[PDB]
């Protein structure tokens, strides 16, 4: 029914049409997680290399 | 070699369809959760339509229509009938109903209850059956869930001998193409205790459910009168046929109800396909006028007609999508 | 992403030498090492297995290993013998006498440092090294025992690279000595811990295929290795050739191995063909698919109907309708879905490569991580126990410093593996 | 005028960026060397196409764009492709070992070692912006780099540009063109870690692009190339309002204010018609009513699902070609009476509309025919949640046995991050259920 906010220009046009009305982590915490998984990666590789030394 | 899965064990109907599908040696049954299936006899609640139609190289078909609950739940059916232009308030075959929520259209319901008391015409209603507003609204709030308040049909057609009340169940099958098939065998679930017009407390001669009646078995086996005998009766007692007095209106209501929701539930250009069996519950009054009581979405059959219906479901709803290597249905054309 | 290839022992060197024969011809390299081919598809990833020298020479990134010179002499005087970098031949003189002990602990320990030196020289030329493929048998001494010793040392210096093996399993049907079930059980124990991907090339299966299917009355090791080089060419195509997937040794491990110990693969191949006998009729795509999934085409002697596939990798080579390939692959999974686990959705992946192998217009190679593979390890465990319960032939190993306790462990670890596999067959 | 920096991550992102930036050049008349005969203002200008291109005194127009992959194979083809002269090197960032289909390896292990260099290279484009709006981030859900590195980058962009907007063009996994069995894990992982850092995500389900390519374009086995030209038109439709004169969706903040009321539910469904085969000999051109009707057929949706069984929160119709407002409203009024369009109670039933009179540009020699009018509908339907159902179910099957989890934990990730991510998606699915039923 109701057509509103019609803006025309050389390139096209735009409008709305209404049919009915209604009824963050910090840089510190990010470097912490990234390095905390680097520790688990190191720990596991060192258990491996230890086993391989046995 | 087509594959399928069963997800509703308690389905008497589709228990019998799986046994028929296996018995052709062209349908293998898979486990509940195997997704590589051609056909799904799914559950009744939370059926996962979001997961159908996404198995490449598989054509997937299920035995329910997503959205058909709007027709098969008493609150929804009322609302559907009252807001849809195609059915309307002037709908001449649905009893006057209102939706009532426990402590909504509770003020609107009373507004009709006064005309009916201020006209001294009949004023029985149902949810328990009573002729006074106040014992009803007290009953709804004492249960918990949402109820529907409906005009009780105070002048039903009464079978003779016995002065007995009944209701007609029609089985309708809708295929993936949205052909509307009516099973030629209906059933009258009858009352065995003669209908009593003054005492609405005795709910054994007013409610005709096969469970409540189980004088059961007096007139006809299991309180179930089929169409041949009900037609013979109307011919003899009333000088008219089942077809002209009742069936024509039943074919009209079925068609109207299903035509109304076809745009909302059809699977014509969908990535999975749907078929569904319905139970339509009709009430005939003493002027040979048919009324819609409710639509059931998970209906069971009558023990004689299982073999013939279930075999038709395979023929027209399943083999038509997955063919293998005169008709018991009336197609309600549109 | 370079791959470093190692071949240890008699078997290891013979099948290895046939792999390089085969995939050279496929990429257009001649024995000399010069390119003489017509499609650019051939050179686009040839860096994965070959180095480049000046004069546009391609030299395989292969290291040749043995404890007795006999077989590596054969290779040098073989068809493609001159294409291998002569500095990469690393051999002793003693031999290992079909003794795992000698390969892992005494004879082998002597030589293993030379080998790792050459491994490092090749690794340093690598722009980004993805890991290692080793070819070896498990029933002899060198490939079995010093190969698994190489693996343990290669893992220590390169713990973050992929270790992939082609491991020939032993069978009484094609047997050198009675200690083979001892050597292989000691080796499976190593492979379970220290590889990511092992293709189980079972000699039982290879013998049955020559005898039954190909109608060869008395098969040779040559007849066995034809099937093996065909399979090796196949399972590596999606590393060697440009395509829609473009995989590598780590991507294959991630998608194939749901749990790190269950990393033992059944290769399959279609159409099976014998040496020299040319076949004039190409197969239809439904024919490849029915064949590659049949037991009579598996290179591990296991009944795939006695278990379930955890994952599957399929490869079709040749000019064919990729649409039809897709429908056939889907058909098999839909027709026999009880044989694919339902807790790993979409566990079959197919790839295509236009270039076919020599002498076929179209072929299908199959990589199955089935739980039926336990039939293989169980067979070996019976053969091990029938000797071990009487400590029979053990002196050959205790003589080199080994203790019975090492056998009991390997046996237990391989029985665990078989149970682990059985666990997921009833999931 | 306010610029937009485009970031393409992983294989799907880079290959789709090649598709779009090629189109973008054909649309704006920019030859494969950066030369635009039209930009009379040599070297500068606050025009509508300068939101995606900067100029150089040399006369070259160069995309406000950065390509990033943990492997050199794909980006190397941008380096030597027909559009190489477009991009300068600083913009093309290649690592050495890709993530091997492994989120935890793109996010933690190999991520950590290139994130700083990428952020620096983005700060070099932000620095030539008089008024940066934010970012368009193209990536797959399923890849190792696409899922894992993208979510790291997204977290860092919120701390280095906390005021700026971030949009996503995300490829949703489908088995017909999959590369990995762990794509369900990588999806739920990257969706969880990105959800709070993304303002609007256009999800494009590869299943849907593949079937559209099969049914309407008559390609029998679509490749990435087939898929990416169809996807680039959709992308172009969405971004045209930022590269051309108009009053609808003129900045990135307007995408959130027009398509996303609730922040968490920010995945608008995109629908697109007509897709007509180039080598279809006789074709009768489709009217405004016909193409607008097809916006409501699931067979034309970027994600297969049924909007009749959900509710709309917003809805935009982007036309391109011979469209006038009169014929749009006509088509709407017939459609509203034939189709199920339920809005949520707390939102006006309506359609913001944009028309660009230039008909969709088509890649010369491609698979798509020229047409006289095309529309892309952007609706925020709760129905898209089916896509999360599908994905969460597949994730649930594998995780119930911890299958493949060791490949993640081996890389430093913790088994609990899997269940943290899955509980989030369990939340999201429920948010959709409250809003929609
Ligand atoms: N539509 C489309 N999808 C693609 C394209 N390339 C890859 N994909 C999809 O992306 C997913 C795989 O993710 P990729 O982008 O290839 O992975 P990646 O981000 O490069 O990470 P890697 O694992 O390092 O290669 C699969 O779901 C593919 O279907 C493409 O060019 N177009
Ligand atoms: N408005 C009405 N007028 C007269 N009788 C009515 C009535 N509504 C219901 N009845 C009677 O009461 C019974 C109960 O109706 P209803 O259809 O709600 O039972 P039900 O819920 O078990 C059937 P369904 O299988 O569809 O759920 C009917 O079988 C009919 O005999
Ligand atoms: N399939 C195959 N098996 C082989 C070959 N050579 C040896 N074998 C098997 O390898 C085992 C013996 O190992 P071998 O390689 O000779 O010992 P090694 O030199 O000490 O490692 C036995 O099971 C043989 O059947 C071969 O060329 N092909
Ligand atoms: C070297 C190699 N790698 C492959 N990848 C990495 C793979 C495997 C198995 C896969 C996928 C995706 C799902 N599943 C089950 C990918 C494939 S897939 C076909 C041949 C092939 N060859
Ligand atoms: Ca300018
Ligand atoms: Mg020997
Ligand atoms: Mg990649």
């Amino acid at each position: 029914m109701e057509v509103i906010e019609l803006n025309k220009c050389t390139s096209g046009q735009s409008f709305e049409v209404i049919l009915k009305p209604p009824s963050d982590p910090s840089l510190e915490e990010i470097q912490k997680k990234l390095e905390a998984a680097e520790e688990r990666r190191k720990y596991q590789e060192a258990e491996l290399l230890k086993h391989l030394a046995e | 070699m087509y594959t399928f899965v069963v997800r509703d064990e308690n389905s008497s109907v589709y228990a019998e369809v799986s046994r028929l599908l296996l018995a052709t040696g062209q349908w293998k049954r898979l486990r509940k959760d195997n997704p590589r299936f051609n056909l799904m006899l799914g559950e009744r609640n939370r059926l996962p339509f979001g997961r159908l139609g996404h198995e490449p190289g598989l054509v997937q078909l299920v035995n329910y229509y997503r959205g058909a609950d709007k027709l098969c739940r008493k609150a929804s059916l009322v609302k559907l009938i009252k807001t849809s232009p195609e059915l309307s308030e002037s709908c001449t075959w649905f009893p006057e109903s209102y939706v009532i929520y426990p402590t909504d259209e509770r003020e609107v319901f009373l507004a009709a209850y006064n005309r009916r008391r201020e006209g001294r015409e009949g004023n029985v209603w149902i949810a328990l059956i009573s002729s006074e507003a106040s014992e009803l609204l007290d009953f709804i709030d004492e249960q918990g869930q949402v109820h529907v308040i409906q005009k009780y049909l105070e002048k039903p057609l009464l079978l003779e001998p016995g002065h007995r009340k009944f209701d007609i169940r029609s089985w309708v099958l809708v295929d993936h193409l949205y052909n509307i098939y009516l099973y030629r065998e209906g059933v009258l679930r009858t009352s065995s205790e003669p209908y009593n017009s003054a005492n609405f407390q005795d709910k054994t001669c007013h409610l005709t459910n096969h469970c409540i009646q189980k004088n059961y078995g007096r007139y006809e086996e299991g309180n179930e009168m089929f169409f041949e005998e009900f037609n013979q009766y109307l011919m003899d007692a009333l000088n008219t046929t089942l077809e002209n007095s009742i069936l024509l209106q039943i074919k009209h209501i079925i068609r109207s109800c299903l035509m109304c929701i076809e745009p909302a539930i059809s699977t014509k250009h969908l990535h999975y396909q749907s078929f569904q069996l319905f139970g339509f519950d009709f009430m005939v009054d003493e002027e040979l006028k048919v009324w819609l009581i409710e639509v059931n979405g998970a209906p069971a059959c009558a023990q004689k007609l299982y073999a013939e219906l279930c075999q038709g479901i395979v023929d027209v709803a399943i083999s038509s999508v997955f063919p293998l290597a005169t008709s018991i249905f009336i197609k309600l054309h549109h | 992403r370079e791959i470093v290839h190692i071949q240890a022992g008699q078997c290891g060197n013979q099948i290895g030498a046939k792999f390089w024969e085969v995939i050279s011809d496929e990429h257009g390299i001649d024995p000399t090492g010069s390119y003489h081919g017509d499609s650019d598809l051939q050179l686009e990833r040839i860096n994965v297995y070959y180095n480049e020298a000046t004069g546009n020479k391609y030299v395989p990134r292969a290291i040749l290993v043995d404890l007795e010179p006999g077989t590596m002499d054969s290779v040098r005087s073989g068809p493609f013998g001159q294409i291998f970098r002569p500095d990469n031949f690393v051999f002793g003189q003693s031999g290992a006498g079909n003794n795992w002990a000698k390969g892992h602990y005494t004879e082998g320990a002597e030589l293993v440092d030379s080998v790792l030196d050459v491994v490092r020289k090749e690794s340093e030329s690598c722009d980004c090294l993805q890991g290692f493929q080793l070819t070896h048998s498990l029933g002899g001494g060198t490939g079995s025992g010093m190969g698994t010793l190489l693996i343990s040392k290669i893992r220590e210096e390169y713990p973050d690279r992929i270790m992939n093996t082609f491991s020939v399993m032993p069978s009484p049907k094609v047997s050198d000595t009675v200690v083979e079930p001892y050597n292989a059980t000691l080796s499976v124990h190593q492979l379970v811990e220290n590889t990511d991907e092992t293709y189980c090339i079972d000699n039982e299966a290879l013998y049955d295929i020559c005898f039954r299917t190909l109608k060869l009355t008395t098969p040779t090791y040559g007849d066995l290795n034809h099937l093996v080089s065909a399979t090796m060419s196949g399972v590596t195509t999606c590393l060697r050739f440009p395509g829609q997937l473009n995989a590598d040794l780590r991507k294959l491990a991630v998608n194939m191995v749901p749990f790190p110990r269950l990393h033992f693969f059944m290769p399959g191949f279609a159409p099976l063909t014998s040496r020299g006998s040319q076949q004039y009729r190409a197969l239809t795509v439904p024919e490849l698919t029915q064949q590659m999934f049949d037991s009579k085409n598996m290179m591990a002697a296991c009944d795939p109907r006695h278990g379930r596939y955890l994952t599957v990798a399929a490869i079709f080579r040749g000019r064919m309708s990729m649409k039809e390939v897709d429908e056939q692959m889907l058909n098999v999974q839909n027709k026999n879905s009880s044989y694919f686990v339902e807790w790993i959705p979409n566990n079959v992946k197919t790839a295509v490569c236009d270039i076919p192998p020599r002498g076929l217009k179209m072929s299908a190679t199959f990589i199955g991580n089935s739980t039926a593979i336990q039939e293989l390890f169980k067979r070996i465990s019976e053969q091990f126990t029938a000797m071990f319960r009487r400590k029979a032939f053990l002196h050959w190993y205790t003589g080199e410093g080994m203790d019975e306790m090492e056998f009991t462990e390997a046996e237990s670890n391989m029985n665990d593996l078989v149970s682990e596999y059985q666990q997921y067959q009833d999931a | 005028m306010r610029e937009c920096i485009s970031i393409h991550v992983g294989q799907a992102g880079v290959q789709i960026g090649n598709a779009c930036w090629e189109l973008y050049c054909l649309e704006h008349g920019i030859q494969p060397d950066g030369q635009m005969p039209s930009d009379k203002t040599i070297g500068g200008g606050d025009d509508s196409f300068n939101t995606f291109f900067s100029e150089t005194g040399a006369g070259k127009h160069v995309p406000r764009a950065v390509f990033v992959d943990l492997e050199p194979t794909v980006i190397d083809e941008v380096r030597t492709g027909t559009y190489r002269q477009l991009f300068h090197p600083e913009q093309l960032i290649t690592g050495k070992e890709d993530a091997a289909n492994n989120y935890a390896r793109g996010h933690y292990t190999i991520g950590k070692e290139i994130i700083d260099l990428v952020l620096d290279r983005i700060r070099k484009l932000a620095d030539q912006c008089t008024g940066l709006q934010g970012f368009l981030v193209f990536h797959s859900f399923g890849g190792g780099t696409g899922s894992g590195f993208t979510s790291l980058l997204m977290e860092r962009l919120s701390v280095d540009y906390g005021k700026k907007s971030k949009l996503e063009f995300s490829i949703y996994p489908a088995p017909q063109v999959s590369t990995a069995v762990v794509e369900p894990y990588n999806s739920i992982l990257t969706t969880h870690t990105t959800l709070e850092h993304s303002d609007c995500a256009f999800m494009v389900d590869n299943e849907a692009i593949y079937d559209i390519c099969r049914r309407n374009l008559d390609i029998e086995r679509p490749t990435y190339t087939n898929l990416n030209r169809l996807i680039s038109q959709i992308v172009s439709s969405i971004t045209a309002s930022l590269r051309f004169d108009g009053a609808l969706n003129v900045d990135l903040t307007e995408f959130q204010t027009n398509l996303v009321p609730y922040p968490r539910i920010h995945f608008p469904l995109a629908t697109y018609a007509p897709v007509i085969s180039a080598e279809k000999a006789y074709h009768e051109q489709l009217s405004v009513a016909e193409i607008t009707n097809a916006c409501f057929e699931p067979a034309n949706q970027m994600v297969k699902c049924d909007p009749r069984h959900g509710k709309y929160m917003a809805c935009c119709l982007l036309y391109r070609g011979d469209v006038v407002p009169k014929d749009v409203n006509a088509a709407i009024a017939t459609i509203k009476t034939k189709r199920s369009i339920q809005f949520v109670d707390w939102c006006p039933t309506g359609f913001k509309v944009g028309i660009n009179y230039q008909p969709p540009t088509v890649v010369p020699g491609g698979d798509l025919a020229k047409v006289q009018r095309a529309v892309c509908m952007l609706s925020n339907t709760t129905a898209i949640a089916e896509a999360w159902a599908r994905l969460d179910h597949k994730f649930d099957l594998m995780y119930a046995k911890r299958a493949f989890v060791h490949w993640y934990v081996g890389e430093g990730m913790e088994e609990g991050e899997f269940s943290e991510a899955r509980e989030d998606m369990a939340a999201l699915e429920k948010d959709y259920e409250e809003v929609g039923v």
